């Protein structure tokens, strides 16, 4: 809204790393000091600054907040491993008479080497013929990171309709495993002469096929 | 001392002006301010609107 933030930043594990964040004249240029917050995505935010000229008790000194006039400046000597994060500007908005936050941003370059994907397809049951659905499912497991394009064909076209992918999560080795539905009917399960996934990462596509008769 | 018949220049006329005008536009713009008084609701004294 009255507050913008960069989407990303870039930086190394050792350099400095500074923030610049810039509003309008009634809210930050007025006078008012800034509160700076981390969002950590699974736990609730803390505070980390306010006033940008006191030390909370439990907050390091790595941090350091100062106001050149309109725009307000975090900078931050080395990246340790609780930086994924996101860093918010909260002032308070006479014009909105209230607290108002920023955009956020992400503070991440790369950890995410390649791997060797590997898929299954499994056709559905006698029993879920009967419900008047049919759901298609081409499980993809053991590959890092969780990057995969899904694409479904019938093999006379391409399948553009109950496409999903699902979000993948860390498993018990370090690695990812994902599934893919696919809603469909058993009026015309048994029509067309088989199904298959197609899934696509660093170049490597591998295909599965099955034959409902 | 002696003025003979015949046509004479003795000065020049100069209509010197006593008014100037100098306002370039007529009228200038504006800027919102009017929402600080022309609001729904206001703030305390304690935590005023800046
Ligand atoms: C506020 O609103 C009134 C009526 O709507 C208008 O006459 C006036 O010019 C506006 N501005 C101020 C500063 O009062």
């Amino acid at each position: 809204s009255v507050l913008t933030q960069p989407p990303s930043v870039s930086g190394a594990p050792g350099q400095r790393v500074t923030i610049s964040c810039t509003g309008s004249s009634s809210n930050i240029g007025a006078g008012y000091d800034v509160h700076w917050y981390q969002q950590l995505p699974g736990t609730a935010p803390k505070l980390l600054i306010y006033g940008n000229s006191n030390r909370p008790s439990g907050v390091p000194d790595r941090f350091s907040g100062s106001k050149s006039g309109t725009s307000a400046s975090l900078a931050i000597t080395g990246l340790q491993a609780e930086d994924e994060a996101d860093y918010y500007c909260q002032s308070y908005d006479s014009s909105l008479s209230g607290s108002v936050f920023g955009g956020g941003t992400k503070l991440t370059v790369l950890g995410q080497p390649k791997a060797a994907p590997s898929v299954t397809l499994f056709p559905p049951s006698s029993e879920e013929l009967q419900a008047n659905k049919a759901t298609l499912v081409c499980l993809i497991s053991d590959f890092y990171p969780g990057a995969v394009t899904v694409a479904w064909k019938a093999d006379s076209s391409p399948v553009k309709a109950g496409v999903e992918t699902t979000t993948p999560s860390k498993q018990s080795n370090n690695k990812y495993a994902a599934s893919s539905y696919l809603s469909l009917t058993p009026e015309q399960w048994k029509s067309h002469r088989s199904y298959s996934c197609q899934v696509t990462h660093e170049g490597s596509t591998v295909e599965k096929t099955v034959a409902p008769t | 001392f002696t003025v003979e018949k015949g046509i004479y220049q003795t000065s020049n006329f100069r209509v010197q002006p006593t008014e100037s005008i100098v306002r370039f536009p007529n009228i200038t713009n504006l800027c919102p301010f009017g929402e600080v008084f022309n609001a729904t609701r206001f703030a305390s004294v304690y935590a005023w609107n800046r």
